[PDB]
């Protein structure tokens, strides 16, 4: 019961980390296109 | 102590596999001991991990011999044995998880579903269909094929031909493991052959030559010819001769359901054609089917969707269009929508691997 | 008691999601970086080709460049003097005048109507007897 | 130098809506104060994504074709995918030998 | 570029210490040094460039219409591109091009569909 | 089979048929539920009817039916309603799962209901049926007498009254059991509950419950008063200490409170001591003099300092950029910190004659790092060099005041006033860069001395330096208002500061007011939310950079998901090069308590595009993983160390060193290479100025305070926060326009020490101590599981790892009164025979009285 609280913190941190990776990849697809235009 | 309890469980499983037909003398004589090892909550006692060292196929073989009124020999006439077993398997499902432990989960739903198909109703079936759907990466190739085999049979009864057609084709793919080159393959094959006939027709038996015995092949040829010629008299006779097969499968209903397709197929073969169509020419064609009901059968045809045509019975001539020209009917649009699903769904699983 | 078990599943699930995304993330990330390096390279005046006339033992070399006149330039420290030799064709930076690689040696009678023909196809049976 | 300093259908439709809406408001005002052809081509012409309807017949045929082209591309992505699965499959295999 | 000459009593008082630049300033007294290039502009400029770069919105409608006109040719060349593409993959057995080659074709269809 | 027979009878439509079909239905619902589902309308209708007689049985069946579908909440409604036929002291697997679901439901209503009114709990006002189960679940676990399971649940369902009662009834003084349970619940409430309003309530109560027992655990009692940071809690505690009066215990407690607590807190604590008249001893402790002096005494004897390393380092580089001169003035201060020896600087004077203005100010300010730890010899040393006395430049006189402000932070009471007189004086003079450098130190010092209380007098003085608009001095004043008002600012102060950033047209003053704004919200949490928006709502780069530090500081300690989401979000979605680096730096402060998690969050980001990002992750780990020696932190920092981009090498080198301070060859095989690497980089010419700055200062970290200190953002001696240290590292982490500002690392050195302190001789024994950690897997650097018997001595280098297995010898001439406790920090003895010394030494407060 106490345990779950510990584990919920690890789960939450991880969840945000995953959503943040998704978002970063988006800026990169964008970056790619822009870089091809510049070259 | 711990190691000894895991060992204890391996020894009961092992014993239970041995005392069957597989690795020992005759399954029925042995059944009572096989049942003693299951029953007094030693199966329960196994919960160190999930059931996947004993499998649904195995629980199936012991329970069928116990009870089916043909191996039991009307030993008892009650499904008292199965009711306790189904309940206990149901009791397992509650504490089963779906996300990472669905090895035990699919197997239990397989055993329960099976019993409904053996003897039950097509009404209660709906809930079991919805519960079943769980990843197909967790269960063996052998176990996946059996899961599809039962699902496909259930879908046929509802008259979902298409869904069963996909599951069956996937079911019988490759053979890295047995019961996709054995007796199980032949059972699958018969059910696949039936599902294609239901859709319209099966006109290929190339694969089936090599994966089925001669006794099966003859009835497959007789059916496909009856349905292709359109001739009801040959079809009926095919059921009559291979009465023993249709009974065996436990599905004499198929005969009743398919026969309607044959008379529908006959009316179709000679299309709509010319802009006015003579009564006589069509009468001749309908006479084959049933000859004292020319006007009724043609009326039934139009409502049904066998044909679409426009009738005068104060002139007694038939008017038609003949369409062989395929303009757009949302047909690009449909392609696109399908493709976005096809690419994403495929794409994600391939990526995980 | 049911509740603790459910939290343990959702973690296990999440990690696989991290593993998949991470692997793709890297592929894109590399591509931007690759393109940047390529862009630094695509800014250049080129390297001049020259012929090493002779090497001086004080770390000059005498080069006749084909682009220009004749020049004294500073031997590179990316190559050693025993790679260089008389009549070597080299690539030397127009930027830094450092001999960065060696091509091949050249000649002039070999293209003034004298020529090599390795392993000839004539036999004694050809004009036999 | 400009570029060094600095380093869809809907937006146009919303503008369109606002002009029409403004135009109506003006026409009401204009009658009140007072007590052709351009407006007349701006109503009947568009009555029939609206215009694009009449065109849809021709669009559709080419629309199958360009769809088939995207489908070949999906297959192509699957093909590339299979190589990735093998690469992972190889690594695992070498780790087991070792 | 921007360069200025060095001044004494400033660029030694500001930026062992700098032995080099210290002998340089007691020496020459003036010598070139490079000054950084930056920009500063207001928000008002920044907003009202990006509605020029009305022409862009109205120009965007016009462009969509005339694109559908030219699509007859643009169709045919992607058909060709694909034939090369498939042939290429055969010879290898390149892959990279094909993927880039696949992505591009997807982008173009998204555009073709949007037009109409 | 079929339930179709049973259901046929239900439709007949009388009382008997309802009851028979019900009692049949209960048994095999679960398997036949499918068939029964269609008659679930009749069952619910019977539910809230009573034309029949079956209601509570009907609700029961319905629960079972709903259950089998997968509608758990739906089943839960009816399970409750079944009333008398449903019991939670009877368990099946079915029962377990809907009690579980009933708690979840209860949790949901309780989250919402606490936010709404914070005495929801003092009455039933929620669903009675749920409440009934809830009390009874609590009783069950507790009758079985495991108290961690019951307390876990009571937390979760956000009601305080259950927590109080539950614990209370089972406090039976055993004593061992009461203490241990209460210590578990305290740790829990802090780490896992960031519902700040709820968490405080549990803390204040758990404090009075432990306090009321005749036996207490005084270490745990100090934790909670530091956390809630109240003088009022302090006063109740001390009057309890009056009843059981012992000079050893009361003294220990003051040695704890002085370090951890804030300046203002300390101040009301002297006032209350003065007015309670209880112990004049303790009031001197509360002035901080004893603890710092004891450390001095330790550092002078256990120093291992080498000027040959600084000599080697300087000759390894070549001068051509004043960045190198800073590097060695600074590595020297750090290395020789607390040992009161200026030795290097004393030895080499011609290079000093070369040095630019800033480099002079830094040389002068290095004395301050060394002479920290003296609050009476601190002032004395700097007297020949002040304004009005000797020096050789006014930049040298300016650094004298910067160095005084370094030392006398944490007890700046005199020095703030003293410095203020210099501020008001030199506001006229700005005609020469000689005065701008003087007034620049002046502003640093005053901000540093007045930290942790908030004197508006200092704020108003530094602000007129902005109106006079002097280019160097305005940077120090701006940052200085932020330091002074830290965590105790006016709302007005925020608004005035915020407007002035916008007004100022000098780059440096704008930079200093950005960082200035972040500091002033320290520890606010949600209360800072208004300012976060405002900094990001300014479309200035400096202000958006400044916004990121404001979350790190406000949400520090125990981490908060909302806070990490916002910072990661700016890091990903903002493309501005300052902004991305600051938002990654910022994660490390949030995450100091939960430091394990920082290599995973920053895993990705370390291999991610743009060097500023990669720089930011080095810092994140450096701040967060400092002192622990996390094996995962080091593995991430290795690639970055030989990265092409020079300031990336630099920051990773600084970072590695902070984690691995006072960790040795053999303990870690890897450090030998690392030290090699630091050395090789200075010596090669192929590195650039920024990379060697990173390298020089990195040696300087490892070798800091004569090898005896670690860098931590809390105490070990209470195990609760230490403000100074946190603040120090955020100024430390930036250097980009902040070329002299390295010096803020003096405040982050904590000594790694276990020494005994005689209660009435105030002296250090030198005696042999026992240990079970393997010595000679500890060594003298430069110039694993254990239980094996071993030895260590007193006044020798106690490492983090070592501290855990050491034990005071009990049986020479002293009693160690509360004993050692398995963490760093002193323990006060009270002597059996003070009057013969065992092998004592004289401390430095007895060399200067």
């Amino acid at each position: 019961y106490f345990k779950l609280k510990k584990l919920e913190k690890e789960y939450e941190l991880l969840t945000l980390q995953e959503d943040y990776i998704k978002d970063e990849q988006r800026h990169l697809k964008r970056e790619l296109k822009r870089a091809q235009e510049e070259v | 102590k711990t190691i000894e309890v895991t060992a204890e469980i391996n020894c009961f499983m092992h014993l239970l596999v041995q005392l069957f037909l597989w690795d020992s003398k005759e399954l029925e004589q042995l059944v009572e001991f096989n049942r003693k090892v299951v029953i007094p909550n030693l199966l329960c006692y196994y919960n160190l991990r999930s059931l996947n060292l004993i499998n649904a196929k195995l629980w199936f073989y012991i329970y069928l011999s116990h009870e089916t009124l043909a191996r039991s020999s009307e030993e008892i006439n009650s499904d008292n044995q199965n009711i306790i077993l189904r309940s206990t398997m149901m009791k397992f499902l509650k504490i089963a998880s779906l996300k990472h432990d669905n090895e035990t989960k699919a197997m239990l739903i397989n055993l329960i579903l099976r019993d409904f198909l053996n003897n039950g109703e097509v009404d209660s079936a709906s809930d079991f269909i919805s519960k079943l759907e769980y990843p197909h990466t967790d269960v063996s190739s052998s176990l996946e094929a059996r899961y599809f085999f039962y699902l496909s049979k259930i879908n046929a009864i509802q008259l979902d031909y298409s869904t069963a057609n996909e599951y069956i084709i996937a079911a019988i793919r490759k053979a890295p493991h047995n019961s996709k080159s054995l007796g199980f393959l032949q059972q699958s094959n018969k059910l696949h052959c039936c599902i294609q006939l239901l859709m319209g027709d099966i006109p290929e038996l190339s694969f089936f030559h090599q994966s089925n015995m001669q006794k099966s092949l003859l009835p497959y040829y007789h059916l496909t010819k009856a349905v292709k010629l359109g001739d009801l008299k040959k079809f009926t006779s095919t059921i009559t001769k291979y009465k023993q097969l249709l009974l065996k499968d436990d599905t004499y209903q198929l005969c009743v359901r398919l026969r309607s397709n044959v008379i529908k197929t006959g009316i179709r073969i000679i299309s709509l054609t010319y802009k006015k169509i003579s009564l006589r020419d069509i009468c001749l064609k309908l006479n084959l089917d049933s000859e004292q009901t020319v006007e009724y059968m043609v009326s039934r045809a139009i409502r049904d969707g066998v044909i679409e045509a426009k009738i005068n019975h104060e002139d007694g001539f038939i008017e038609t269009t003949e369409l062989l020209n395929i303009y757009d009917s949302e047909d690009p649009q449909q392609v696109f929508d399908e493709r976005i699903k096809f690419a994403n769904q495929l794409h994600d699983e391939y990526l995980v691997s | 008691e049911q509740k603790i078990q459910e939290t343990e599943l959702k973690i296990r699930s999440k990690t696989e999601n991290v593993r998949r995304l991470e692997a793709q993330r890297n592929a894109l990330n590399d591509k931007v970086r690759f393109i940047k390096d390529e862009l630094r390279l695509l800014q250049e005046p080129g390297s001049y080709v020259g012929e090493v006339i002779k090497i001086v033992s004080d770390k000059k070399v005498l080069v006749k460049v084909q682009p220009e006149g004749k020049y004294i330039v500073d031997v590179a420290k990316d190559i050693n003097v025993k790679d260089l030799k008389a009549s070597q064709r080299v690539c030397l930076r127009s930027d830094s005048y450092m001999l960065h690689k060696v091509l091949e040696n050249k000649a002039d009678p070999l293209v003034s109507l004298m020529m090599v023909e390795k392993v000839p196809d004539s036999t004694y049976d050809m004009v036999g007897g | 130098g400009v570029e060094h300093l600095l380093r869809i259908r809907l937006t146009n439709q919303l503008k369109s809506l606002k002009g029409l809406q403004s135009k109506l408001k003006d026409v009401v005002e204009y009658l009140d104060k007072v007590i052709h052809t351009i407006l007349g081509k701006l109503q009947d012409v568009f009555n029939l994504n609206n215009l694009q309807k009449a065109l849809t017949v021709k669009t559709n045929d080419e629309l199958m074709v360009i769809y088939i082209s995207n489908l070949v591309r999906s297959i192509i992505a699957f093909d590339d995918l299979i190589e990735n699965k093998i690469q992972n499959k190889k690594i695992q295999e070498q780790r087991v030998k070792d | 570029d921007a360069f200025r000459l060095i001044d004494t009593g400033a660029l030694i008082n500001n930026l062992l210490n700098k032995a080099n630049i210290q002998a340089l300033i007691h020496g020459l007294n003036r010598h070139y040094y490079s000054l950084n290039i930056d920009y500063h502009k207001t928000a008002k400029e920044t907003k009202m460039l990006m509605n020029l770069h009305y022409e862009e919105k109205e120009e965007s409608n016009l462009a969509a219409t005339k694109s559908m006109v030219k699509i007859a040719e643009q169709y045919s060349k992607r058909i060709e591109e694909e034939k090369e593409l498939t042939e290429e993959e055969l010879k290898t057995r390149p892959k990279k091009h094909l993927s880039e080659t696949a992505d591009e074709t997807l982008e173009n269809n998204i555009v073709s569909v949007l037009t109409a | 089979t079929t339930a179709a027979p049973l259901l046929a009878l239900l439709r007949e439509n009388q009382d008997s048929v309802k009851t028979y079909a019900l009692e049949s239905i209960n048994n095999v619902v679960d398997q036949l539920w499918s068939e029964i589902s269609n008659e679930l309308p009749d069952i619910e209708a019977l539910y809230d009817d009573d034309t029949f007689s079956d209601r509570e049985m009907a609700a029961l069946i319905a629960s079972k039916v709903y259950y089998n579908l997968g509608e758990y909440e739906s089943a839960v409604k009816y399970a409750l309603a079944a009333k008398d036929r449903f019991d939670i002291d009877e368990k099946s697997q079915f029962v377990e799962t809907i009690v579980s679901k009933s708690i979840e439901m209860y949790v949901q209503e309780a989250s919402k209901q606490y936010t709404k009114d914070e005495q929801f709990y003092t009455k039933d006002i929620i669903d009675p049926k749920l409440t009934s189960i809830f009390e009874r679940m609590i009783e069950k676990c507790l009758k079985a007498s495991e108290l961690k399971l019951a307390l876990g649940i009571a937390l979760e369902g956000y009601r305080l009254d259950i927590i109080e009662s539950a614990l209370k009834s089972k406090l039976d003084q055993s004593t061992s059991e009461n203490v241990k349970i209460i210590n578990y619940l305290l740790t829990l409430a802090i780490t896992t509950v960031t519902n700040s309003k709820f968490r405080s309530s549990i803390l204040r109560k758990s404090f009075d419950f432990l306090m009321n027992m005749p036996n207490c655990d005084y270490l745990t009692l100090n934790k909670v008063v530091v956390n809630l940071n109240d003088a009022g809690l302090a006063l109740q505690l001390f009057k309890k200490l009056k009843e059981e009066n012992d000079e050893g215990l009361s003294a220990q407690i003051a040695f704890d409170l002085v370090s951890s607590a804030s300046q203002q807190l300390l101040e009301i604590l002297v006032t209350e001591l003065t007015a309670q008249g209880y112990d004049p001893a303790l009031l001197n402790i509360l002035s901080g003099l004893p603890t710092c002096d004891y450390y001095n005494t330790f550092l002078l004897n256990n120093k291992n300092i080498d000027i040959g390393l600084l000599n080697k380092s300087k000759s390894s580089l070549d001068g051509k950029f004043s960045l190198f001169h800073t590097a060695v003035s600074v590595a020297n201060g750090f290395m020789h910190a607390g040992t009161t020896d200026n030795s290097f600087i004393k030895a080499n004077l011609p290079w000093l004659g070369k040095a630019q203005n800033w480099a002079k100010f830094t040389a002068t300010a290095s004395l301050g790092v060394i002479h920290k730890g003296n609050l009476l010899e601190g002032k004395k040393v700097m007297a020949p060099y002040l304004p009005g006395s000797r020096a050789s430049s006014r930049f040298i006189k300016g650094g004298s005041l910067y160095g005084l402000g370094l030392i006398y932070a944490g007890f700046g009471r005199d020095t703030t006033d003293y410095l203020k007189n210099i501020i008001v004086e030199n506001s006229g003079t700005s005609g020469d860069e000689d005065v701008d450098v003087l007034l620049h130190g002046a502003s640093l010092g005053i901000g540093l001395a007045a930290m942790g209380s908030a004197n508006i007098e200092v704020y108003e003085a530094l602000k007129e330096v902005l109106y006079n608009d002097s280019a160097t001095s305005g940077e120090a004043a701006a940052l200085g208002m932020g330091l002074c008002m830290l965590g105790t600012g006016k709302p007005e102060a925020i608004h005035d500061m915020f407007t002035y950033s916008q007004e100022t047209q000098h780059g440096n003053i704008t930079r200093g007011l950005a960082v200035g704004l972040a500091l002033i919200n320290y520890g606010r949490q949600e209360l800072a939310d208004d300012l976060i928006t405002k900094m990001l709502a300014s479309d200035e780069s400096l202000l958006r950079y400044g916004g990121a530090f404001t979350i790190a500081l406000a949400y520090a300690g125990t981490g908060n998901n909302s806070a990490v989401k916002r910072l990661l979000h700016v890091a990903v979605s903002d493309s501005n090069d300052d902004v991305r680096r600051a938002a990654v730096i910022a994660l490390g402060f949030v995450l100091l308590r939960d430091y394990t998690t920082v290599p995973r969050i920053v895993q990705l980001l370390s291999k991610s595009h743009n060097a500023h990002v990669r720089c930011g992750t080095a810092f994140a780990l450096g701040i967060a993983c400092a002192g622990k020696g996390l094996q995962s932190a080091i593995d991430v920092l290795d690639p970055l160390t030989k990265d092409p981009v020079d300031f990336v090498r630099q920051a990773a080198m600084i970072a590695l060193s902070m984690i691995l301070i006072q960790q040795t060859e053999k303990l870690n095989p890897q450090v030998a290479d690392i030290n090699k690497n630091f050395l090789s980089v200075i010596t090669n010419k192929h590195q650039e100025g920024l990379a060697k700055f990173g390298a020089c200062v990195a040696q300087g970290i490892m070798n800091a305070g004569g090898r005896n200190v670690t860098i931590q953002l809390e105490n070990a001696d209470t195990g609760t926060l230490d403000t100074k240290s946190v603040v120090g590292l955020v100024m430390f982490s930036q250097f980009w326009y902040w070329f002299p500002l390295a010096h803020f690392l003096s405040l982050s050195f904590t000594p790694t020490t276990v020494i005994g302190i005689r209660g009435s001789d105030q002296a250090i024994p030198k005696f042999q101590m026992n240990c079970y950690a393997k010595e000679d897997a500890f060594s003298y650097p430069r110039m694993k599981y254990s239980s094996k018997p071993y030895k260590v001595d007193n006044m020798t280098r106690i490492l983090p790892q070592q501290s855990r297995y050491i034990s005071f010898i009990k049986d020479d001439r002293f009693v160690p009164v509360r004993k050692f406790k398995g963490n760093n920090g002193v323990v006060v003895l009270r002597d059996r025979e003070p009057k013969e010394p065992v092998a004592l030494i004289e401390t430095v407060r007895q060399m200067k009285d």
